[PDB]
RNA sequence: UCAGUAACGGCGAGUGAACAGGGAAGAGCCCAGCGCCGAAUCCCCGCCCCGCGGCGGGGCGCGGGAAAUGUGGCGUACGG
RNA sequence: UAGCGGCCCCCGGCGCGCCGGGCCCGGGUCUUCCCGGAGUCGGGUUGCUUGGGAAUGCAGCCCAAAGCGGGUGGUAAACU
RNA sequence: CUAACACGUGCGCGAGUCGGGGGCUCGCACGAAAGCCGCCGUGGCGCAAUGAAGGUGAAGGCCGGCG
């Protein structure tokens, strides 16, 4: 609202909060990002290093869909299925292990970060990591690849 | 039929037979005037292919267009401005000579509708095109269900709006990754759609 | 001029953007008009489905979405022929048909055939002449219960199959999935060069023997 | 052992049976028909050969094969078209030589 | 929405799409050619009958013309 | 003003019936035949244009096709 | 005034959050509002970073079993 803005409190002060020595002129330093290498060089180097120059290869017809690969972590791994699944597996005595499919829930690669509760799991995914594999093996379980 | 033979003949333009013919015709056409009605198609097969039918209401005009490019119409040089726009005599027109010929025929015959056109000969300084026109108010076409589309008012001056086969080629119309400039109606439409702000009601 | 600290910005307002501005003040009126046209067409086609022709099952054509199932443009001729539907009669009895789509697999073809057979079993066909029915027609008593249905006909569902919890055997507990992926990548990368090396080794051995 | 389908490798991809079918009739275009061959050979017989074609035929007759290929490529365009044209001209020369001998 | 992204740019200032995905809407078709049908096709003038304020339908004309340098029916890549 | 309020006039659209006119029409299997658009594609160069980068698109000039061919598969080239 | 960004503040929900586009609501004084969608969360931002790229991708500490 215009009621609460600084302009209302600024009426009557000739200057309008912009100084008498240096006025409020149009474009004292140039428009936009001008002088990035000449008279704004200090600011550009101090606050945006690496701005100027080229690096890396050019990929012309990039399609993000080819590289689409969402990831999940082992601490979140048990949240894909319902709690009743996990508790039933926990108090089960036959040794059967529930099957968790991350592709069904929309994940492609499993990365092993969190601690895993001690019960067998059949994790089926598209890609695995070495540490996630070893975590699943240590907790007791199976890793299954799907396409 | 004989058409297939004719077509395969005309594809052999470097053969001595066709070369001699083309020479003789080109001489005759150059001797004639710049725009005149031909009694009958020179290429019956090509007229057939493009849509001509040997019935009343179909007329054919043979026309010649001066060859070459397009030099900038500026007083001496004097294309005042930055050096990037200093070019005078190496520029090229955006439309083809076939399209220019069709538009000239359509302008001269304002009561007819342009259907298509084809190449019949050329030389160093001229190109010769025969263009098919249709009289839209002749009963022979107004009573024929499949050709009465051209009698609609929407199809006035197709060559002037770039709707004929020759005119369309210059618009960059197509499907696929080669023709992204004309997604939508045309270049105008694509540029408009890409260069407006969609200031929604809520934002 | 840059202030103390912040982001470098590239606003795309260096053209005459104020002349080409699309305000949306007609959005509610547009919605009202589209609705009215929708109900007008629904009334126009009296017993027919409001949504339109049934459509087929298709898989999204990308690694990002190939797990999902869409509604396609139309049934293809292979599916129509194996379901016993004429390509010309399908359109007039309510089946969307396109001739561009192929059929690389068999599961999708069989699924769409099942869909078409279910649609034939479900639709009610009115007499071509209201007085005298014909052989390929529906009897009179169920015509009294013919009504429009809202939404797409037989809507598409993404159904996920559970298998029950299994018991582990030692056979799949010794499977080195990460190692398998790494060697698969290596073999795919080095397949061609290995073939060329084998070829030149073979020709060198032949030369040495000869 | 275990052979799980994988997203990578030589046999990457979800497994599915692939059904054989008659190829689309659109793929048939360009196939040479007996009547079309008859027409084209009649037209060739009445017309003759282009000047560049006969120059290349002279080059092949004097057996400068690389020169013929380079000249045809320059005169016509792509290397594939050049190779096809050279093969057809060599076939024509062989037929002419056989007819002259017999 | 992808996306101020892939990319272009004294690679500086700046410029800059598309595919996929969700929706609004949704509708498909016709020639030339290749062939088969006694040109089986079309326009116009005269007379008779109908209504004619969007000049049409039927019949009779040893009436005229177009058209074989190709009109009409079947038929077009989904095959015929 | 409100009202699935009233009265009168005119035009339309949907159904029904009558006369006249045209129309003789489809599906499956087997056998035999047939099937395509040229100064166009494409190449070189020049100029403009594009995010399109050893040339996205357009145009002028020169060269200029093929039929298991031709186009596309976002880095030029040969083989596959 | 519009757009972008940064930071500070107030409110709702919270590892989630957000219908802005569309649709359903006998369209219509207000109402062009408001309500609803949940198998309309497509999608955006966040939940993972790093490398030019191929790619890889986030603890471990004690005893019995061959210091
Ligand atoms: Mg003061
Ligand atoms: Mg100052
Ligand atoms: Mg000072
Ligand atoms: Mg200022
Ligand atoms: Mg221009
Ligand atoms: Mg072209
Ligand atoms: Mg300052
Ligand atoms: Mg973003
Ligand atoms: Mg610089
Ligand atoms: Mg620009
Ligand atoms: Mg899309
Ligand atoms: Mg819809
Ligand atoms: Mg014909
Ligand atoms: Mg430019
Ligand atoms: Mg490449
Ligand atoms: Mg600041």
């Amino acid at each position: 609202p215009s009621r609460l803005r600084k302009t209302r409190k600024l009426r009557g002060h000739v200057s309008h909060g912009h100084g008498r020595i240096g006025k409020h002129r149009k474009h004292p330093g140039g428009r936009g990002n001008a002088g990035g290498m000449h008279h704004h060089r200090i600011n550009f180097d101090k606050y945006h290093p690496g701005y100027f120059g080229k690096v890396g290869m050019r990929h012309y017809h990039l399609k993000r869909n080819q590289s689409f690969c969402p990831t999940v972590n082992l601490d979140k791994l048990w949240t894909l299925v319902s709690e009743q699944t996990r508790v039933n597996a926990a108090k089960n005595k036959t040794g059967a292990a529930p099957i968790i499919d991350v592709v069904r829930s929309g994940y492609y690669k499993v990365l092993g970060k969190g601690k895993l509760p001690k019960q067998p799991v059949i994790v089926k995914a598209k890609f695995f990591s070495r540490r996630a594999e070893e975590k699943i093996k240590g907790v007791g379980g199976a890793c299954v690849l799907v396409a | 039929g004989a058409y297939k033979y004719i077509q395969e003949l005309w594809r052999k333009k470097q053969s001595d037979v066709m070369r001699f013919l083309l020479r003789v015709r080109c001489w005759q056409y150059r001797q004639l005037s710049a725009l005149h009605r031909a009694p009958r198609p020179t290429r019956p097969d090509k007229a057939r292919r493009l849509g001509y039918k040997a019935k009343q209401g179909y007329v054919i005009y043979r026309i010649r267009v001066r060859r070459g490019g397009r030099k900038r119409p500026v007083p001496k040089g004097a294309t005042y401005g930055k050096p990037v726009h200093h070019g005078v005599n190496q520029l090229k027109f955006a439309r083809s000579l076939q399209s220019v010929a069709e538009e000239r025929a359509g302008r001269h015959c304002g009561a007819l509708r342009v259907l298509n056109s084809y190449w019949v000969g050329e030389d160093s300084t001229y190109k010769f095109f025969e263009v098919i026109l249709i009289d839209p108010f002749h009963k022979a076409i107004r009573r024929n269900p499949d050709t009465q589309w051209i009698t609609k008012p929407v199809h006035k001056h197709r060559e002037m709006r770039g709707l004929t086969s020759a005119g369309r080629k210059s618009r960059g119309l197509g499907k696929g990754h080669k023709f992204h400039h004309t997604i939508g109606g045309s270049r105008r439409a694509a540029w408009r759609r890409r260069n407006t702000l969609q200031l929604h009601r809520y934002r | 001029a840059p202030s103390r600290n912040g982001m470098i910005l590239k606003p795309h307002f260096h053209k005459d953007w104020q002349r080409r501005v699309a305000t949306w003040f007609n959005q509610p009126a547009r919605k009202i008009r589209r609705r009215k046209a929708r109900q007008a067409r629904a009334r126009r086609i009296a017993p027919r489905p409001a949504a339109g022709p049934i459509r087929p099952i298709v898989r999204c054509p990308t690694v990002r979405y190939h797990t999902k199932v869409r509604a396609g443009r139309g049934f293809s001729l292979e599916e129509l022929r194996v379901a016993g539907i004429h390509k010309k009669v399908a359109r007039t009895i309510g089946i969307s048909v396109d001739p561009r789509r192929r059929n690389k697999s068999t599961e999708s073809l069989q699924a769409n055939v099942q869909r078409l057979k279910e649609y034939r079993s479900k639709l009610v066909l009115f007499p071509r002449k209201p007085s005298a029915p014909k052989k390929g027609d529906s009897s009179a008593e169920e015509l009294k219960l013919a009504t429009q249905l809202t939404g797409p006909v037989m809507p598409i569902r993404n159904v996920f199959k559970k298998e029950k919890a299994r018991v582990i055997t030692e056979e799949e507990k010794n499977f080195k999935a990460f190692a398998s992926l790494r060697m698969a990548r290596a073999n795919a990368r080095l397949f061609g060069i290995r073939a060329k090396r084998a070829k030149e080794a073979a020709e060198q051995d032949v030369e040495k023997k000869k | 052992a275990l052979r799980y389908p994988m997203a990578v490798g030589l046999n990457k991809g979800h497994k599915v049976t692939k059904n054989v079918s008659k190829p689309r009739h659109s793929r048939r275009r360009g196939r040479l028909t007996k009547h079309t061959k008859f027409v084209r050979d009649m037209i060739r017989e009445v017309c003759g050969f282009a000047p560049y074609e006969r120059r290349a035929m002279e080059l092949l007759k004097v057996s400068k094969d690389k020169r013929a290929l380079k000249f045809i490529k320059k005169r016509v365009g792509t290397h594939i078209r050049a190779k096809r044209k050279r093969e057809e001209l060599s076939s024509v020369l062989a037929a002419m030589r056989k007819a002259a001998a017999k």
